[PDB]
């Protein structure tokens, strides 16, 4: 409802923000040309959520990922989500002491 | 459109008697300019306009940035000038599959030279040769005498700044008239004699809907009183005039002697000549400033602690 | 090939004004609007100035914005600085099927 | 000035034409030239606009693949060419000079118009006219005057004049326009009133000239002997 | 295209006539000016009114036009004997991207003491049987073009083949004259007894039948 554009925004630590891709309430998707052929965002209306799928993750992809609603296609990312930390590392999770 | 008119003669079409679905306009993801001065594109689905004007022409990349209200150049000065208070915005996109053929498309002619600055929303079609010096130019094309219309070079392999961009200019007008063009928003049922907030043709207010016997001229749409507030509503779905009764109309003064000091307050009604009151209460006293309830009255004359008006003073005693 | 260029670090004394400039690389800046964001460390960025100079609710009047098509740059002016103004600042614009940042 | 054009032309249904509009008494100096047709019994129809300085042209959306217009800035002549002629293309074609002005609406107007060239299509070729002598009968001659004339059959095109005694008669003459037929043939008539006393002393002859057919025959009209 | 006007109007020299010219949103309602063109019967149209108020030199002041809303109005104060002409309103269209003219208003001011028609039947001569044709004519004069009827009968069955109507031409004494031609064959020319031309005008019928034999 509302015809609002849901998008994803990432930012490396200490660096600038990077825009990943945008979606509509339908299946129409827009992607950044630099990171094309690696992102697949979909909308699950039944669960009321939109996700992201990144393939061939490199070591430079460690960044804080954001999801933001857009009131307008070329408008402001008015409402933001909390910054989640995703780190690229071969080591598995170990228990604290 | 199958073809677009030139710059010196831009075709303008009036849009009315329809709902303007802008959701297929600002969500096309194929245009190149949507700087909309004044109103916002998110509010275009809510506002209602008297009429919508849509100009159109084809311009190059270097001149698509100078169709703002306050700008100068060879286009804003001579070809198309927007007013400083312009409402709406231009829309431009790349036109390379169309309007781009080999050998140059010299069909369009922009005004390179003109005698004076162009007035806003004015179309100038004139081919008289512009002179520069004191020499006469009665139809001649000699020195210091050039054709005011200069052709455009539009090649498929031309530079990006010289590529032909199809420009369409949407302009909105807000006049004292019924709005025949509105957003795609629907309309609910009409209620009467109830304090209900309303959304009438883009005007939002809270009040009581009551029938009005006043005769309303078809030219006007809204009725304003001396207080410059909304009083009349056309209601275009049913085309009947309703008087907007305010939910609160009288003056109420609450004589509160503090919160922790005392929990007893007095209500003074300015428009009531002691009913349309909060409560009847007791010790009703009528003063020159109005009717006061909840406060006692005495024949003594003490110092004025809490003034009421017109020489009336009230205080909290034992 | 559109990107936005801004200075990496601009500092000023409190009580005076400061101008932050965001300049486009190839395309114009007078189209597809501009957006300004302020990112406090350890938190999501928040909108500060959107559109030409529009400001959302909850943003002080000190944040003033202006455009300059001739210089191909977007300017954000802050007057009367404070401790809470120490954060990263970003400029955002829209391009064909992609949104650019700084 | 005066924007004179060429004469009337008759073309085949499926051929191409070429008319001109020559500016006399001056030139259309930096003024655009437009063309307007007028079908018989219909309103004016816009063909296209040419500004002779830049040599560019545009056409209406009704027709773009069958009309091409050109102009000459030096000799001051603008031309048409209408290929793929149909049966509905019969009209009078005017050359017009656009006169622009500044304003809010600023609609183009054509103040100076041409003299009009008639263009028509006919599958039937030019044929030699046949002139038929018509004489009144005894019943038709009741008073002091008789109605006598000549009838022309199978003549092409329409503008063919009929002269009475090589112009010697100017009173009582009448010109009757022809009518279209199923085969596209035209047939006009002409009848004059002459006194019965002059029938036996003065003769009447009809001289019909055909400019495209290059023929001019002489025929004798005599009263009927039976009636 | 869409510049519809009333097909014909009427008036008197002592009154006023208003010619309406309506269009659409993209040609008249958008704000484009209208242009009036008076076409006299036999010459080229001339610019009557341009800019909705301006009069070119030569045009008398009696020709005044106006534009309001999505319509155009042309008014004539004095109607003389030369104002009988077709009037077309011209403006600029945005969808067609070209100038559009009006449908045409037949402004006719006339009145005459019409009289009874006088018809004449001329039988074909004897030099058409060898030509394999039968030029059957019906000369009608002193008649008006308001009611022209061409009927051919043989007193056994009416002839519906070869019957046609022609526009009458003005004479030199303010009268109209015309002639109708009937196509037949010499083989059937002598087979039928009669071929009568019937002309009816305002309920008045004159019938004269020729005798070929």
């Amino acid at each position: 409802s509302g015809g609002y554009f849901w998008s994803w925004i990432r930012q490396p630590p200490g660096k600038g923000l990077e825009w990943i891709g945008c979606i509509y309430y339908s299946g129409s998707t827009n992607y950044n040309p630099s990171l094309k052929s690696r992102v697949t965002i979909s909308v699950d209306t039944s669960k009321d959520q939109f996700s992201l799928k990144l393939s061939s993750v490199t070591a430079a992809d460690t960044a804080v990922y954001y999801c933001a609603r857009q009131l307008w296609l070329r408008g402001r990312f008015d409402y933001w989500g909390q910054g989640t930390l995703v780190t690229v590392s071969s080591a598995s999770t170990k228990g604290p002491s | 459109a199958t073809r677009f008119a030139s710059v010196y003669a831009w075709n303008r079409k009036r849009i009315s008697n329809c709902v303007a679905d802008y959701s297929v306009l600002y969500n096309s993801a194929s245009f190149s300019t949507f700087k909309c001065y004044g109103v916002s594109p998110t509010k275009l689905n809510d506002l209602c306009f008297t009429n919508v004007y849509a100009d159109s022409f084809v311009i190059r990349g270097d001149e698509v940035r100078q169709i703002a209200p306050g700008q100068t150049g060879k286009i804003a000065d001579y070809n198309y000038k927007l007013p400083d208070d312009f409402t709406g915005c231009v829309i431009a996109w790349n036109s390379n599959n169309l309007d781009s053929k080999v050998g140059g498309n010299y069909n369009y002619l922009y005004r390179l030279f003109r005698k004076s600055n162009l007035k806003p929303f004015e179309r100038d079609i004139s081919t008289e040769i512009y002179q520069a010096g004191s020499t006469p130019c009665n139809g001649v094309e000699g020195f210091n005498c050039y054709f005011p219309l200069q052709s455009y070079g539009f090649q498929p392999t031309n530079g990006v700044g010289y590529q032909p961009y199809r420009v369409v200019v949407l302009s909105f007008e807000l006049l004292h008239a019924p709005a025949t063009v509105c957003g795609p928003k629907k309309s609910t049922n009409l209620v009467k004699n109830k304090c209900v907030n309303f959304n009438f043709n883009g005007l939002t207010g809270t009040g009581v809907l009551t029938e009005s016997n006043k005769k309303f001229l078809p030219f006007q749409q809204f009725g304003r009183d001396i207080a410059d507030t909304t009083d009349a509503v056309r209601d275009p779905q049913t085309l009947e005039i309703l008087d907007i009764t305010p939910c609160s109309f009288g003056g109420v003064s609450v004589i509160t002697p503090g919160t922790n000091t005392s929990n007893q307050v007095a209500v003074l009604y300015q428009d009531v000549n002691c009913w349309r009151v909060y409560s009847t209460g007791s010790n009703v006293f009528q003063t020159r400033a109005g009717c006061l309830i909840g406060a006692e009255h005495v024949n003594n004359s003490y110092e004025c602690d809490i003034p009421i008006g017109a020489g009336i003073c009230a205080s909290y005693q034992t | 090939n559109f990107m936005l260029t801004q200075p990496h670090s601009v500092s000023e004394s409190p009580g005076k004004t400061v101008t932050i400039s965001c300049t486009g690389s190839s395309g114009s800046i007078a189209s597809n609007y501009v957006q300004w964001y302020q990112q406090r460390p350890g938190s999501a960025p928040t909108t500060v100035i959107y559109e030409d100079n529009q400001r959302p609710s909850g943003v002080p009047d000190r944040f003033s914005g202006s455009i300059d098509s001739s210089s191909n740059s977007a300017s954000l002016t802050i007057s009367g600085l404070k401790t809470e103004d120490e954060a990263d600042y970003y400029c955002q614009s829209y391009d064909s099927s992609n949104v650019v940042f700084g | 000035v005066q924007l004179v054009e060429s004469g009337a032309e008759v073309k085949k249904p499926g051929s191409s034409v070429k008319v001109s509009c020559k500016a006399s008494g001056g030139t259309f100096s930096s003024y655009a030239i437009s063309w307007v047709r007028q079908a018989p019994g219909q309103g004016l129809e816009w063909m296209g606009g040419i500004i002779p300085i830049l040599g560019i042209a545009n056409y209406a959306q009704k027709f773009q693949g069958r009309v091409t217009i050109t102009a000459d800035k030096s000799t001051s002549t603008a031309y048409m060419e209408l290929s793929s002629l149909r049966s509905e293309d019969t009209a009078v074609y005017y050359c017009a000079r656009e006169n622009g002005y500044s304003g809010y609406g600023a609609a183009a107007n054509f103040d100076l118009w041409g003299r009009g060239t008639l263009v028509t299509v006919s599958s039937a070729s030019t044929k030699g006219p046949s002139v038929f002598p018509l004489a009144p009968s005894s019943k038709s001659t009741s008073g002091g005057t008789a109605a006598l004339g000549c009838l022309v059959k199978d003549y092409f095109p329409e503008p063919v004049t009929v002269s009475w005694n090589s112009g010697a008669l100017t009173s009582g003459v009448h010109t009757f326009p022809a009518v279209l037929q199923s085969s596209g043939l035209y047939s006009l008539s002409s009848v004059v009133t002459v006194p019965s006393s002059s029938l036996g002393t003065q003769t009447y002859i009809c001289n019909v000239n055909h400019k495209p057919s290059n023929t001019k025959v002489d025929k004798k009209v005599e009263p009927k002997s039976c009636d | 295209s869409v510049l519809t006007q009333p097909p014909s109007v009427s008036g008197a020299p002592g009154q006023r006539v208003t010619i309406s010219c309506t269009g659409s949103s993209s040609n008249i309602g958008a704000g484009y000016d209208v242009h009036w063109y008076q076409q006299l019967p036999g010459t080229a149209p001339k610019l009557l009114i341009y800019g909705n108020s301006n009069r070119p030199s030569g045009v008398p002041d009696r020709f005044s036009g106006s534009k309001s809303g999505t319509s155009a109005s042309l008014a004539i104060t004095g109607l003389q004997a030369e104002d009988e002409a077709d009037y077309y309103c011209q403006s600029y269209d945005s969808s067609l991207s070209g100038s559009v003219f009006g449908g045409g208003t037949k402004l006719t001011v006339l009145g005459q003491p019409k009289a009874a028609p006088s018809v004449t039947l001329f039988p074909p001569s004897s030099e058409e049987l060898q030509a394999n044709k039968a030029t059957l004519v019906c000369l009608i004069s002193d008649f008006y073009p308001g009611a022209v009827t061409v009927a051919w009968k043989a007193d056994s069955s009416p002839v519906k083949a070869g019957v046609e109507t022609t526009t009458p031409s003005k004479q030199s004494n303010n009268k109209y004259a015309a002639s109708s031609y009937l196509s037949l064959t010499p083989e059937q020319w002598k087979s039928h007894r009669s071929y009568s031309c019937q002309v009816t005008h305002e309920g008045s019928t004159v019938e004269k039948t020729v005798a070929p034999t």
